[PDB]
DNA sequence: GAGCCCGTAATACAACAGATTTTTTCTCTTAGTTTTAAATTTTTATATTTCGTCGA
DNA sequence: GAGCCCGTAATACAACAAAATCCAACAAATA
DNA sequence: TCGACGAAATATAAAAATTTAAAACTAAGAGAAA
DNA sequence: TATTTGTTG
DNA sequence: GGTGTTGTATTACGGGCTC
DNA sequence: GGTGTTGTATTACGGGCTC
């Protein structure tokens, strides 16, 4: 993803489905990081309604509106009636296709973090986690990362409240005293958080793209989808053979992924990330 | 749910309303105020039984009228048989319904503007149009157009303007756009021709047009004196009670109309068969549906 | 070094790791219900539209 | 080269990848 | 080929009085998709 | 003796 | 427009000593 | 006693030419 702008505008949405119940008025865990800053969030929802917009807007606006929301399809997202909230109110939406999760990323690997804290916090105190999610955030927001080597109240407005010791190259450390002068501190930390994010991008790129071979076509060709967010994410997999027909590109929607005449009804989607391709190639 | 049905309906609306004005040629705006009716419509206990044209017809015309434009019934009723005055029927029964409040004037200026390009069109577009306009501005005040087709009143100042200026073109070629007869537009001509006095025609028209009174309509015309010659007091207003009253309601009173009407009530029973042979030869396969 | 052709031939990389139903909203599609307004008559004076016909 | 301490500090490697039902079938536990 | 008239179509406000859609409004039924 | 209930491809 | 991304043991590279 | 293991595109290394 490109990597950020000013604090709180890009903000990653994601949330597993189900967790062991607490007393019947809370089901599941969402989750806010925003792109930049990484700042964890305790959204508690009962797996929701239409009334997602009233608690992810409780949620937000403590902060502010974003820019554009890295997620998933998810019907709590895909969600006509949210979308048009978004497109009137000038939020964009990356809206990450069918059985690719990897885009939603920031949200994914809190959740990744969570789930340790999450088991850390309820091993013996199952079934009411819901009173320790606020530790949860807050200790997930008060650990320094290694991507940005700050804690994400640093990256923010850097104000630690605990503050058990000072931290090394002592100083004032106190940004309450600071009332007018906090555009420098905010510009001097956007600058070398702006530039740790693209270490981590570059970093990122190296360790992965070492045998990763890309795939340009961008029109004209006649690409596959190999029975992966074609078929049903619920639909079971097995030996059945997997024979689905040659299909047609029509459109660049993005250098990893190329939309699709999917030969159906609606298919709902078609939006397919480079991981289902595998590009069909004919011969005379 | 209750919210859900609603968008089903209004999305439905919407795509009826945008495939008309796909035809019809009208801005945004003007749709979004026909939508935003469609919506009170719906709020007012939408009529039920109707067609679908009708009532986004009468709610396209309300807000295309909302704002001075120039569109016609005819155009919303252009789909080779549609029959147009069912429709202002339609939309004359909605204007009780949506109580529509700001009335919108009835005033034929911008009528030429947009009739000016199709029929009788100019170089410049600047001659014609103006000299319709100005004509009209001044019969109108003469109290001569009154509830009298503004298409019809449109099109006979610009056969007014054609002939005052030099235009070659066709008197009768007008009939493609506008849709008014011939009977009622040489009536409108004449009656001009009859209020003007014609000072100077073949150059241009008087320069200084003022008729303070002078003039009637021709309807006054015609029944104003109710013939053909070629703050009251309440006590002078009486009750029809007594009206009511004077006939008796008796049920003895059977036999005050004996005024040769008691011999000829009903058909005579000497002819009921003469009668019902030709009925039963035409009028009996009528009854037995 | 410096590269190239081509012909063999090693080479890390990933699939086999029980598979299926649910769970919670959403979004077209397609058949059944409900409230309501509307197709042919009298009719009454008013007026304008549009045919329809007639005349010199 | 040759190795060692120590102190930072980079570094590929894997986990988030929806959740939870059983299917078929061994053998323990009563009553 | 301009003038001269006849005449149905509407509104109109009621009472009415049998059939015809007819479009909102529910409600399955499939299909997504974390 | 039928209905359970631990664990495992 | 729209498409990975950090936590974690594990391991690699400079000051200071022996040369 | 008892505990990975090959299929597959992909890529690396010798004879023969230019040096």
């Amino acid at each position: 993803l490109p990597i950020a702008e000013g604090r709180w505008l890009d903000i990653s949405m994601d949330f597993v489905t189900g967790l062991p119940p607490t007393s019947n008025n809370l089901n599941m865990i969402l989750v806010v990081v925003d792109r930049f800053s990484k700042r964890a969030h305790f959204i508690a929802t009962r797996k929701a309604t239409q009334l997602i917009d009233l608690l992810f807007r409780y949620i937000f606006s403590y902060h502010g509106f974003p820019r554009t929301i890295t997620s998933d399809r998810d019907v709590r997202m895909t969600a006509d009636k949210y979308q048009e909230l978004t497109k009137r109110l000038g939020i964009k939406s990356t809206m990450s296709s069918a059985n690719h999760p990897q885009t939603d990323g920031q949200s994914e690997r809190t959740i990744q973090t969570l789930n340790r804290l999450l088991r850390a916090y309820a091993s013996t105190n199952i079934q009411n986690w819901h009173v320790y999610l606020p530790q949860i955030e807050f200790v997930y927001n008060s650990t320094p990362t290694r991507t940005l080597g700050k804690s994400p109240f640093e990256i923010d407005l850097g104000y630690l409240p605990n503050t058990p010791a000072i931290k090394s190259d002592d100083e004032v450390n106190a940004r309450s005293f600071t009332a007018v002068e906090l555009a420098k501190h905010l510009k001097a930390l956007t600058i070398q958080t702006k530039e740790q994010l693209e270490h981590a991008q570059i970093e990122m790129e190296t360790n992965n793209n070492q045998r990763r071979k890309p795939l340009l076509l961008n029109i004209g060709d006649h690409v596959l989808v190999h029975r992966d967010a074609y078929f049903k994410k619920g639909a079971y997999m097995k030996v059945q053979q997997i024979y689905v027909g040659p299909f047609r590109v029509v459109k660049k929607i993005n250098d990893n992924a190329y939309e699709l005449d999917l030969n159906s009804h609606k298919k709902k989607h078609r939006v397919i990330n480079v991981q289902f391709l595998k590009k069909f190639v004919y011969r005379p | 749910s209750a919210l859900e049905s609603r968008e089903a309906t209004l999305n439905n609306a919407r795509r009826k309303l945008r495939a008309v004005s796909y035809a019809l040629h009208i801005p945004e705006y003007i749709t979004d105020a026909a939508f935003q009716w469609y919506k009170l419509a719906l709020a007012n206990n939408f009529v039920q039984g109707r067609r679908s044209q009708n009532v986004i017809a009468s709610c396209l015309y309300v807000a295309c009228r909302k704002e001075k434009t120039h569109h016609m019934l005819i155009d919303f009723s252009s789909r080779l048989q549609v029959s147009v005055y069912s429709i202002g029927a339609t939309f004359l029964k909605m204007v009780k319904k949506l109580h529509i409040t700001e009335l919108p004037l009835a005033d034929p200026s911008l009528f030429i503007q947009h009739f000016a390009e199709k029929l009788d069109l100019a170089d410049k577009k600047i001659k014609v149009v103006k000299d319709a306009v100005k004509l009209a501005q001044r019969m109108s005040k003469d109290w001569m157009f009154e509830g009298r087709r503004p298409a019809g009143i449109a099109g006979a100042c610009i056969l007014l303007a054609c002939r005052m200026n030099n235009l070659r073109r066709t008197h009768t070629e007008i009939v493609a756009v506008s849709h008014v007869a011939e009977e009622t537009l040489q009536q409108r001509l004449n009656e001009f021709k009859n209020t003007k006095a014609a000072k100077l025609s073949v150059q241009k028209f008087r320069e200084n047009d003022v008729e303070d009174g002078e003039a009637r309509p021709p309807s006054f015309v015609k029944n104003r004196k109710k013939e053909r010659k070629i703050p009251r007091n309440l006590h002078l207003l009486p009750t029809t009670d007594t009206y009511l009253s004077k006939v008796s309601d008796d049920p003895d009173n059977l036999e005050d109309v004996d005024d040769e009407e008691l011999n000829a009530h009903l058909l005579n029973e000497e002819a009921s068969k003469l009668k019902e042979r030709i009925w039963i030869g035409l009028n009996a396969d009528f009854l037995l549906e």
